[PDB]
DNA sequence: AAAAGAACGGAACGCCTGCTCTGAACCTGTGCC
């Protein structure tokens, strides 16, 4: 299962790095069919990550660590500058898209928690890159809520530390 | 000579730009002892930075002309003149193939600018100055050896240390053509530092 | 005596190993100079070893590559320590060996300005120097060489200014101690070297006239001091006075009037060199532009005081 | 000439604000500092100058901008050639506690007003600039020993413990205070970053040769550092909205840089962790217990209020 | 068993901005003019 799995995060980091950018609001009804892709995206990355909740394996904790970190950053580098001006026209959609994202995203704290606790040099090779850019995602959303005069919706919240499927 | 006057006074600032434009026009009409005289006589006159378009046009112009070391005389005589040439360079370059006056006026940089192979260890590095054209630059234009000597222990002896292939290949090749030089001590320089590092260095140089 | 012994022990360490028998010989030397400073048979005794080990290591190049190797761990271990006046003899001979030289002279550098900015510090600082009491000088052995190595040696005075001519490019602050170090050293050895006096005149000039776009207030500076400690020098130097003025009306940064008050003597001493001017005089002058005619005009007020006023 | 100069300022300083003339003042200051470049380096007057200079600090209150400024500069430039001043950063540092309220906003302070210089109009980056300047320092010229340090070296480390250790204690007092939310807010998250990359490369020079007295200054740097500056991290966010109203009644750019040190304070504390980690399984020793698990942030976009 | 190997993991100098301190006569308000 583990090589299968980093191959499969290989591939869909690399797809989603192979999406265009974000144009300034270069196009219309272009971002509509620009912005169901980073739906299906997200949500093939958050069945992966499900899968990771069965297979505690150390290699599989290691590979969801980096890709996911780097799956992140791509994500930051390039739908948000899209996602922004998609706001206007497109509300429904991407609240929920960054509903699933956040979901998503939510497991990584954890597991890099569970790094930590279990002293794991490899999966702890890997953890202050993939917190800072989970930091940088969380303030990234303030920032273009801020842009498109919805700045007062947008608020932060320390996230409850838990195991994997677990609490505290 | 009414250029050779002119670039010896200063005249208006605005009349500067026409009669600059004037000199590039009739520089590939100067001919073989004629336009040599121009060419210094402008180089001498022109400090302006937004001369770099200027410098790349001359530049086009002169590739198929390419003593004659007396444009080198001018250019030494400006003691930072680097920047705008290596800019006019990197920028033509870039999209043009080659250029015979570009490589030897990259090596008077280079000896004076002591900052010239930046480019040369990128053009070359991807996809450019191809070795023929510095070999025909060398078997053609013999005053490049005759401007000075640690030229080659300026370029080619970095260029064996290069990573990329082709960097180590241009060097070799460097060194090549300047074993075919005349100069007897300059040969035995050379060929001196070819056995220095063949004894001592890395062993692909060797 | 002593030097077929060391001889033979160099022979050994070419059939036997290198790593600790240089450090050994140069913490010999160590002790008999710090034991003989408190000696010219005994230095001419160095000078003869230093000549036979020099000349192995040109013989053997690849020999000496471990040494800069050691050299590099012992700075990286001990805080500017092991630069003793043999070490960085040893390390100026091969350099006029010219092989791998430019790496040595890198390595020094990098040295040097370590040496200074923790000079800087420890100075600007006593909080760092009651915890770090360490404070090692570089520039005060380096200039203690010139006098070490002032009793006729092989290459000790090529070595020295060799070592000069980088420091002073590489001054180009830290900057500004690098420049002052290369100015004492080389002022040194031109009143130690009696027999390179001609030679580092004559690259000093080649030298003196080489940055025309960069500035040269260093050079002129040292070119000053050695022509007031040595009036005569430049006179020896002859076929000069009438060539330094190639292109002196170019850039007026304050250099020609330095250049003109440095040599004065010799103008005053030299009437070839008053007629050559003059002659260059009537060219400046009468220079249409505006660009540069006031360095001349300078230049000759500077001259009406030069020559003197008798009468 | 000091002393016929100290005379003035005193005279001038203690003289109602109608007759202030703040250009002078100022002037008054720099002289001083001027001319205390060249006093003796082991003089008593260097003693004597210092002893009045932090009396009158300490006692008269500079109101003027410069004044405050000009003055905290001649002391420390003093008081740098002759000892360290993390007991007069943690002194001032309690003062400005003291003058504002705390992060928590359920506990109070009494006056503490140890010194007269800083007060509640001096609670700009009037000093809370320059102190932060000084710990950049303090901490710049420990790199340079650290970077040497890599028979004397235990004295060595027991030195460095102790002004790492005070300076603890400091960036402890300013973290649980409501800074103001101009640059000092971004330099204070810009030499937190850069103090805890100083905690490594100690550390990761001990890793290639154990002692309590580290332990102990990580167990003061858990308990009075981690906690506080994560909940600092959460007043952050509130100063920032609130501050953010402020927008004329392309917010982009202003929110990027106001949000800026933010991320890289995580990964700061995270690699000085990781190598950490490192350190206690190479150390045989148990180091987490006193520290407390590396909290982290989510967010939640109120759909609601976007009506 | 928890050892290598080398492909995986990782570091340094360079860049001009989008920065905030600084700047500037003003225009307002009100005891004075």
């Amino acid at each position: 299962f583990p090589v299968f799995f980093r191959v499969m995060m290989a591939q869909l980091e690399s797809s989603v790095k192979s999406i265009p950018a974000g144009k300034p609001s270069d196009s219309g009804e272009v971002q509509l069919e620009k912005l169901l892709k980073w739906n299906i995206a997200v949500r093939n990355f958050h069945i992966l990550i499900n899968l990771v909740k069965v297979f505690d394996s150390r290699p599989v904790l290691s590979i969801c660590l980096k890709y996911g970190r780097l799956f992140v950053e791509a994500f930051l580098k390039l739908a948000m500058p899209l996602l922004d001006h998609s706001f206007k026209k497109h509300r429904d959609d991407v609240q929920s898209l960054l509903k699933t994202l956040q979901l998503s995203t939510r497991q990584l704290h954890h597991m890099c928690g569970h790094s930590k606790i279990h002293q794991d040099l490899g999966l702890t090779n890997h953890v202050p890159l993939l917190k800072k850019s989970l930091e940088q995602f969380v303030y990234r959303v303030k920032a273009m809520l801020a842009f498109n005069h919805c700045q007062e919706a947008f608020w932060v919240g320390v996230l409850k530390n838990r195991d994997l499927q677990g609490e505290e | 000579p009414i250029l050779d006057a002119l670039s010896r006074l200063d005249l208006d600032a605005e009349l500067l730009a026409k009669v600059r434009q004037s000199a590039m026009t009739i520089v590939p009409s100067v001919k073989l002892e004629d336009l040599p005289v121009v060419i210094k006589f402008i180089l001498h006159n022109v400090k302006a930075a937004d001369a770099v378009e200027v410098i790349s046009d001359l530049r086009k112009s002169l590739d198929l002309s390419s003593l004659f070391d007396v444009i080198k005389l001018a250019v030494r005589f400006q003691k930072d003149v680097s920047e705008a040439w290596i800019k006019a360079i990197e920028n033509s370059t870039s999209v043009s193939d080659h250029k015979v006056l570009d490589l030897i006026v990259l090596l008077l940089i280079h000896s004076t600018r002591k900052q010239t192979e930046k480019v040369l260890r990128s053009k070359i590095r991807l996809g450019c100055m191809p070795e023929q054209l510095m070999q025909n630059a060398f078997q053609n234009h013999s005053m490049v050896i005759k401007d000075f000597f640690p030229s080659i222990l300026s370029l080619a002896q970095t260029f064996l240390h290069s990573a990329h292939p082709a960097v180590v290949s241009f060097g070799s090749c460097m060194y090549k053509q300047a074993f075919a030089v005349f100069d007897s001590y300059c040969q035995q320089e050379v060929v001196c530092a070819l056995v220095t590092h063949v004894c001592s260095g890395n062993e692909t140089e060797l | 005596e002593i030097p077929p012994l060391v001889y033979q022990l160099l022979l050994l360490s070419a059939k036997g190993s290198k790593k600790t028998v240089l450090e050994g010989i140069i913490s010999f030397f160590n002790q008999l100079d710090k034991r003989q400073k408190e000696l010219d048979q005994l230095r001419h005794v160095e000078g003869t070893v230093i000549l036979h080990i020099v000349s192995a290591i040109n013989l053997d190049q690849d020999i000496g590559e471990e040494l800069i190797k050691h050299l590099k761990t012992e700075q990286q271990k001990d805080p500017g320590k092991a630069l003793c006046p043999f070490s960085v003899s040893l390390l100026l001979s091969t350099a006029v060996k010219h092989r791998l030289q430019e790496q040595i002279f890198d390595f020094l550098k990098t040295s040097i300005t370590r040496s200074c900015k923790d000079l800087q510090i420890l100075q600007a600082s006593k909080f760092l120097q009651d915890l770090c009491p360490q404070q090692y000088d570089v520039t005060a052995v380096i200039l203690e060489v010139v006098k070490n190595s002032a009793f006729g040696w092989d290459h000790v005075t090529q070595g020295l200014v060799d070592l000069g001519f980088s420091l002073m490019e590489s001054y180009e602050m830290p900057a500004q101690q690098a420049c002052k170090l290369g100015a004492s050293i080389l002022l040194e050895t031109f009143k130690v070297h009696e027999p390179i006096r001609s030679d580092i005149l004559e690259q000093v000039l080649n030298r003196v006239l080489t940055k025309a776009a960069s500035p040269v207030s260093h050079f002129i500076d040292l070119l000053s001091n050695i022509v007031v400690s040595a009036p005569l020098v430049l006179q020896n130097s002859s076929s000069r006075v009438t060539e330094t003025f190639d292109n002196l009306s170019f850039l007026p940064i304050d250099t020609v009037q330095g250049l003109l008050r440095a040599v004065q003597p010799l103008l005053k001493v030299s009437m070839s060199v008053r007629d050559s001017l003059i002659l260059v005089l009537q060219k400046a002058i009468f220079s249409r532009q505006l660009d540069a005619r006031k360095a001349a005009v300078a230049g000759f007020l500077l001259l009406l005081r030069n020559f003197k006023i008798l009468g | 000439q000091i002393r016929q100069f100290q005379r003035s300022l005193v005279n001038q300083l203690s003289s109602a604000e109608d007759d202030f003339n703040s250009k002078e003042t100022q002037l008054l200051i720099t002289i001083l500092s001027t001319l205390s470049k060249l006093l003796d380096p082991g003089s008593q007057q260097f003693l004597q100058f210092l002893t009045w200079t932090v009396k009158i600090c300490k006692e008269n209150a500079l109101e003027d901008l410069s004044c405050c400024k000009g003055l905290l500069t001649l002391l420390f430039s003093l008081h740098v050639l002759y000892k360290s001043p993390v007991s007069l950063l943690r002194e001032l540092a309690q003062d400005i506690h003291a003058c504002l309220g705390d992060i928590d906003q359920d506990v109070e302070i009494e006056s503490r007003s140890h010194f007269a210089i800083v007060n509640v109009k001096t609670a700009a980056p009037t000093v809370c600039l320059l102190v932060l300047g000084q710990a950049d320092k303090v901490l710049e010229e420990v790199d340079w020993l650290i970077k040497r340090l890599t028979n004397q070296t235990q004295a060595l480390e027991k030195g460095v413990i102790l002004q790492l250790g005070t300076l603890l204690t400091v960036f402890h007092e300013l973290v649980q205070t409501a800074l103001p939310a101009g640059s000092c807010v971004d330099s204070l998250l810009r030499s937190l970053s850069k103090t805890y990359a100083i905690l490594t490369s100690l550390i990761k020079h001990y890793i290639q040769a154990v002692p309590g007295r580290l332990e102990k200054l990580v167990k003061l740097s858990g308990s009075h550092l981690t906690p506080q500056c994560y909940s600092f991290i959460t007043y952050v966010q509130n100063i920032h909205s609130e501050s953010l109203s402020f927008a004329e009644e392309t917010v982009m750019a202003k929110v990027l840089r106001d949000t800026k040190p933010i991320p890289n304070l995580i990964f700061a504390i995270e690699q000085y962790e990781k190598f950490l980690i490192h350190l206690s399984k190479k150390s045989k020793v148990n180091l987490m217990q006193y520290m407390k698990l590396s909290t982290s942030r989510d967010f939640r976009i109120n759909a609601s209020m976007l009506d």
